């Protein structure tokens, strides 16, 4: 499987890591795919990028 | 933030929804974010339509 | 630029012809893009396999 | 629906706003879905991650 | 890498197949990935749902 | 066509020059559709952001 996540900059490491795991867990559970089968990316724009309910995002701040 | 996964085809109806549900419920626990700003897009594709770690027919290139 | 749209099935295809159309105009209208460097992909879905702000269909 | 859009970084953020603005528009009128339910998202990236009509870009300079 | 390729539909399964691998070939030859962490999906798209250069089908 | 390669930050232009040779080589040849036709697209991020093998990438080096 390959999964992708467009989203602010401006998540730690940390956040990044719990992320996926949970990520990986629940596609693992959903399609049999073990974690090694799994891929991931987090592609990460400012702000400005982001438009959600009609309005363009602030920048994330940690 | 935008989750897209791209799965093989073969879940049930009923395994999708939970599947996004999972997903919507994972991203709020690790990252906080509400999930009113959480979108998420199951793109199913056939097994041949996808290679992980340069595989095709089960085996590396 | 590139733009994607991923929206629900049940488009006609003369509608999703004019709406290639008018998402190449609305690029070259906000941004300057020569029509003729602006690409587009729509992808069809079900409603089932979509949430938009955490909503499970149904 | 969702929307993405890659271009070379440079914008300015009014740009951004006249993009996503005209975007959502025509995104709502296609799939009957109010603007509020239309995500949208610009993808930067420097020229020469972009190949059109077979040769890779400069890196866009705001005039130009 | 991840590469995700957006071709008309209309290649027999045997084909597809073999553009993956060439993909996978010339990703590795290129920037040197090796084979196993390259990643390749293809999606195919009627004719009617694609336009480059801003031309309609 | 349109062609997306999601990888590290830190491959030369040149690279990626030989990178975009390739792919539209292969994709005209599989769908007979000429060079100029084949959008591409490289999207490029810190290592943190891939995980592969069911591990976090580091920030690439050359």
């Amino acid at each position: 499987p390959m999964i992708s996540c467009d989203m602010r900059y401006g998540r730690t490491d940390e956040q990044k890591r719990a992320l996926s795991a949970g990520l990986l867990r629940v596609i693992s559970e959903a399609t049999g795919e073990p974690r090694e089968n799994i891929f991931f990316v987090i592609r990460e724009g400012s702000g400005i990028n982001f438009v959600e309910h009609g309005e363009h995002l602030p920048d994330y701040v940690p | 933030p935008f989750i897209e996964c791209h799965i093989a085809t073969g879940l049930s109806v009923a395994r999708k929804q939970q599947l996004i549900r999972d997903v919507i419920d994972v991203t709020n626990k690790s990252i906080g974010s509400d999930p009113k700003i959480i979108n998420v897009l199951l793109v199913e594709h056939a097994e041949a339509n996808m290679s992980i770690s340069g595989r095709i027919h089960g085996e590396a290139a």
